[PDB]
């Protein structure tokens, strides 16, 4: 419930550290193309392949994101901290967003 | 200008020293001073607890700053570690400065 314009957010990159815990922000920007035409488009392996690399699947006009590597969420300085003065962490709760949408 | 922390009321002194004991005096009196003592020497623990305030690192810098750090390599002795003959000995002077910070 904003409209044009008005920003449906703000960026937030920091990390902070509680010291029993540490809460790790990435925001970054994004571009979504049209895949595939709208299309949903069966895929398999061009007969030729070895049979070790046959496979079969779809394909989607969908797009996705996926923030499963480390360095989105840390600085290499982060970092450094976690892995110097630590024996352990892991994660406990995430929290995730997408706003200014602009279609073009 | 050594270094550390200048203070008008520093730690107070503390001293030590065993009180004398007379070996035995003579029988008649004389007024001069006891030269004769029980050598004697003394022995004990000692205990020292400061408390320590520290200031973290608020720092936004985005690459890996420099740390104080053991080398790797292997070494007939270990650093800052007792010898075969028992000797504690520190290889390398340890300045405090390896954060950085901004003017
Ligand atoms: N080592 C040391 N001991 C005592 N006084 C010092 C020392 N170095 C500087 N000063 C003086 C001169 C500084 O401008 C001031 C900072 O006090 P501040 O506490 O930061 O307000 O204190």
């Amino acid at each position: 419930a904003d409209g044009v314009g008005n920003s449906s957010g703000n960026w937030h990159c920091d990390s902070q550290w509680l010291g029993d815990r540490v809460i790790t922000t990435s925001t970054r920007t994004w571009a979504l193309p049209t895949y595939n035409n709208h299309l949903y488009k069966q895929i398999s392996s061009q007969s030729g392949a070895t049979n070790d690399n046959h496979y079969f699947g779809y394909s989607t006009p969908w797009g996705y994101f996926d923030f499963n590597r480390f360095h989105c969420h840390f600085s290499p300085r982060d970092w450094q901290r976690l892995i110097n003065n630590n024996w352990g962490f892991r994660p406990k709760r995430l929290n995730f967003k997408l706003f200014n949408i602009q279609v073009k | 200008l050594m270094g550390g922390f200048g203070l008008k009321h520093p730690p107070p002194q503390i001293m030590i020293k065993n009180t004398p004991v007379p070996a035995n005096p003579p029988t008649n009196f004389s007024a001069a001073k006891f030269a004769s003592f029980i050598t004697q020497y003394s022995t004990g623990q000692v205990s020292v607890e400061i408390e320590w305030e520290l200031q973290k690192e608020n720092s936004k810098r985005w690459n890996p700053e420099i740390q104080y750090t053991s080398n790797y390599n292997k070494s007939v002795n270990v650093d800052f570690t007792v010898d075969t003959n028992g000797v504690y000995s520190e290889p390398r002077p340890i300045g405090t400065r390896y954060l950085t910070r901004n003017l």
